[PDB]
């Protein structure tokens, strides 16, 4: 603490110098299926990017090494979290968007990008935690002929807000002259479709993407990663993984009861006081192994 | 299908305030014996309310008060009614079918929520029948829209069984609704208390849980309320075959950015709030 | 005056210095060392400068 | 490696490769370099070897 080989004579309060904790905890709720992947990415048909097609996901197993050997990604992009750490984290509100899109409007399905898809087909919120997934669908999305049944908006009034899908056919006016229907010299279909080969270049080849939105400590986690939980250790400083959120405390019976909807509880100094134990519905207090309070008194 | 209901003494509707009500739990997280600071849309203290009622007694004067309303950035919606009058409510940017357009109704048992580009008609309703040989009631008449579409989005809950009529006097439910939509997500906050006030809003605190948070993905900038009437033995016709609804009243309040303060209970409910805005005194408690 | 300065300085933790959260596990939990670094470092400056 | 787990040659990148094959230091100094090898790389009937 002195920094100092020669110490004098007095209190000299100190500076804890020793270790604490020697036992890891993992606490995750009971779920069995795996999560639906195979339906979510190996999916005979997607939506057009326009009519955007969006699925809950809920009570499933994010286990992300099933999809190695049978799906290859090229652009895989997570904004929230780092990609590493989605193992050992629980995602409370899980959705999958999916839709097909250009090779080079990839880019475009990022927050703050600007572009037809961005501004007149899907839309993302600046603050967007998940992670962005896009791969080549040339052999499953082109034919010979040309398949033309994906469609884009490319023009609407105003730019869409975030998360909001627009289904709307009714013809649009650039020029002056109401347009009454009957597309004519300043009117024109809002959709045009795409146009997929499968000689067609790279920019040019369908593109699909799936984008998952989710928040992880916040809120009942129903969506957890592939970790075992183990029994649960109390009145010990201990690490724990609750529902992803990782701490070293001692563990204690709680009096406080959270309403349903609440799953967690925050002191005044916002650390987490109180936890909800995941498997048992029991309310458990969190406190710091360390009390402090020590001086050496020396010659 | 549904048709325009005629015979309606149009009067316009009342004025109220909402002396504490609108106020909602902002998270999930749980506090205890703690002020908070939030920032967020509520319903500004003592604003202006619009109250519209359905007083159908015998001498005329008869109202259905069933009008457009615009969503301005979040609503909040209190009803007060024994007979369950209100059954829901349709929420569109031009609710003509053009556009993809909200639909949250309880038909007599269950709520159904549906996103469809709906062709709602003129007048939205649902119907009852009292027979008087035996005195049961069906809640036929179903016409809130002509067609549907794509229906992108729907909810239906488990079946139940609700009381058609209960016509005692004084209002008992006082249901309370906050509406907000945000990020493609419609957010419901709902708390429910009993009443005895006669014929008035109650004048009190109260803390409206998170319900849903559909991910409707939908542009709303109008609002209707849908409502049910009983036809029995007066005047046949479908027009003005004599629908009286025995007492129901609605109160609609607008939404505002606004900075609050919380108090939370030792068992860790919101218990009181300050509007900063709202007087010099809230503005130091703040 | 004494006892004001103490709780005082508690109710600062709560603030996050333009870091993602205010707690240390939830940047820890959510983002792996390097760019975790980035978080803990501006909540450290404040913190210290509380 | 294929031409799509080019982006998994990063420090806190995840997939087959960086999960079970290369991985790289958090803390890396140094510069990754990539370039298609299609003419030395591939045959008209196939190159399994790697
Ligand atoms: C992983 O995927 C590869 C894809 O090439 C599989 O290898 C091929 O499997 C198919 C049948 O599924 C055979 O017709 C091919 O001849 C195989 N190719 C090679 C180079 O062996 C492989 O079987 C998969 N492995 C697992 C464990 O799923
Ligand atoms: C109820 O009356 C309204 C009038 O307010 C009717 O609305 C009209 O609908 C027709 C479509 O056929 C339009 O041509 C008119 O412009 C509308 N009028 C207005 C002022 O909106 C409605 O059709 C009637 N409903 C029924 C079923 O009779
Ligand atoms: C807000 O609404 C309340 C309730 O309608 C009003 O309070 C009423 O005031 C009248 C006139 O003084 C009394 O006769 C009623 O008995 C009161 N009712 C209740 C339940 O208090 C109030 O005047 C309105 N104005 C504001 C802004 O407070
Ligand atoms: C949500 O819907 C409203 C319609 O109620 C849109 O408001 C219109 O905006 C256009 C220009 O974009 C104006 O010319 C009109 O005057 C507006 N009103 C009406 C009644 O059409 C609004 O733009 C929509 N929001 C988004 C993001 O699409
Ligand atoms: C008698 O009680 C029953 C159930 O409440 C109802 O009788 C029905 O009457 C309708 C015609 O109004 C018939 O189509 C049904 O087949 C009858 N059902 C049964 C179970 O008999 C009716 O609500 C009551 N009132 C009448 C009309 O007697
Ligand atoms: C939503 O519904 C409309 C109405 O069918 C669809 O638009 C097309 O409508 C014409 C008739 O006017 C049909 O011949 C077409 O077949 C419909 N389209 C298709 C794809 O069949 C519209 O496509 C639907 N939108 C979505 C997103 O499903
Ligand atoms: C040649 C005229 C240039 C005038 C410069 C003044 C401002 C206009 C240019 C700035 C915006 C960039 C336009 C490129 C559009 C990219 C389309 C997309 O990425 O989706
Ligand atoms: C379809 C199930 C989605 C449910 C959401 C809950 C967790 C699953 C999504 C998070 C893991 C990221 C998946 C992306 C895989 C990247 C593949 C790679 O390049 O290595
Ligand atoms: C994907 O779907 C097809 C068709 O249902 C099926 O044959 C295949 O086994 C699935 N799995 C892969 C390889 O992704
Ligand atoms: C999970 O399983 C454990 C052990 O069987 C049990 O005690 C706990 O209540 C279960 N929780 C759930 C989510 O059912
Ligand atoms: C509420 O709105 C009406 C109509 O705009 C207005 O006359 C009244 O002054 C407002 N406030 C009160 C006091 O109700
Ligand atoms: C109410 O729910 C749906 C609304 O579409 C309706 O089809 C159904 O018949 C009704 N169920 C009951 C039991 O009232
Ligand atoms: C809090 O909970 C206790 C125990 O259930 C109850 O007695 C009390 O009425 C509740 N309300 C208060 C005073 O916070």
């Amino acid at each position: 603490t002195l920094k100092s080989l020669t110490v004098e004579k007095g209190i000299y309060q100190t500076s804890n110098f020793r270790v604490q904790p020697t036992i890891s905890i993992v606490r995750f709720p009971n779920i069995t299926n795996l999560c639906p992947f195979g339906e979510v990415f190996n999916a005979s048909k997607f939506a057009s990017v326009y009519a955007w097609n969006r699925k809950r996901i809920s009570n499933c197993v994010a286990d992300y090494s099933v999809l190695y050997n049978s799906t290859s990604f090229s652009t895989f992009k997570c904004y929230g979290v780092s990609p590493t750490k989605l193992n050992d984290l629980c995602f409370t509100n899980v959705y999958a968007d999916s839709f097909v899109v250009k090779g080079d409007e990839v880019r475009q399905i990022a927050p703050g990008q600007t572009g037809v898809i961005a501004d007149y087909n899907y839309k993302l919120p600046d603050d967007f935690t998940g992670c962005v997934i896009a791969w080549n669908s040339v052999k499953q999305d082109a034919l010979t002929g040309g398949n033309y049944g994906y469609l884009y908006r490319l023009f609407r009034k105003s730019k869409l807000k975030p998360f909001e899908r627009d289904i709307s056919t009714e013809i649009y006016q650039a020029g002056s002259t109401p347009c009454n229907g009957q597309v004519g010299l300043n009117c024109y279909y809002p959709l045009e479709r795409y146009g997929f080969h499968p000689t067609t270049g790279v920019n040019y080849q369908p593109f699909r993407v799936v984008v998952l939105s989710f928040e992880l400590l916040n809120g009942p986690a129903t969506v957890c990663g592939p970790k075992l939980s183990t029994t649960l250790v109390k009145d010990k400083c201990v690490n724990f993984n609750f529902n992803g959120l990782t701490g070293t405390g001692v563990l204690t019976t709680s009096k406080k009861q959270f309403l349903p909807f609440q799953q967690f509880g925050r002191d005044i100094s916002d650390t987490t006081d109180a936890v909800r134990d995941p498997q048992t519905l029991e309310i458990l207090d969190i406190t710091p192994c360390s009390f402090g309070g020590v001086s050496v008194i020396t010659p | 299908q549904c048709v325009n209901l005629t015979t309606r003494t149009g009067i316009p509707p009342g004025y109220t305030n909402s002396s504490t009500r609108g106020v909602y739990y902002p998270d999930k997280v749980f506090r205890s014996s703690i002020l908070h600071l939030t920032q967020d849309l509520f319903l500004p203290f003592f604003s202006n309310v619009t109250w519209f009622n359905t007083i159908n007694y015998q001498g005329g004067f008869k109202k259905f008060d069933n009008p457009v309303l615009p969503f301005n950035d979040g609503v909040y919606f209190a009803s007060t009614e024994k007979s369950n009058i209100i059954r829901g409510w349709i929420f569109g940017t031009t609710l003509d079918a053009r556009t993809q357009s909200l639909l949250i109704v309880n038909n007599a048992t269950n709520v159904v929520i549906k996103v469809c580009e709906f062709q709602f008609c003129t007048d939205p309703f649902l119907g009852v029948y009292y027979h008087n040989n035996n005195k049961t009631w069906v809640e036929n008449e179903f016409r809130v829209y002509s067609s549907a579409n794509n229906c992108t989005f729907e909810y239906i809950s488990q079946p139940f069984l609700m009381d058609l009529e209960g016509k005692q006097g004084n209002f008992k439910n006082l249901r309370e609704f906050v509406f907000k939509n945000v990020d493609g997500y419609f957010k419901i906050y709902s708390k429910h208390t009993p009443i005895d006030l006669v014929r008035d809003l109650p004048r009190g605190f109260a803390a409206l849980e998170p319900l849903v948070d559909l991910p409707i993905g939908i542009n709303i900038t109008r609002f209707q309320t849908l409502l049910a009437l009983h036809r029995s033995y007066l005047t046949p016709g479908n027009l003005e075959s004599g629908w009286t609804t025995g007492a129901a009243a609605y109160y609609v309040g607008y939404l505002q950015q606004r900075t609050f303060l919380l108090s939370y209970n030792q068992n860790g409910t919101i218990t009181d709030a300050v509007d900063c805005s709202l007087d010099p005194l809230s503005e130091t408690k703040c | 005056q004494n006892a004001q300065a103490l709780n005082t300085l508690v109710k600062q933790l709560s603030s996050n210095f333009g870091a993602i959260s205010s707690v240390l596990n939830d940047i820890l939990s959510r983002l792996d060392p390097p760019e975790a670094e980035v978080q803990i470092d501006r909540l450290i400056t404040g913190r210290l400068q509380s």
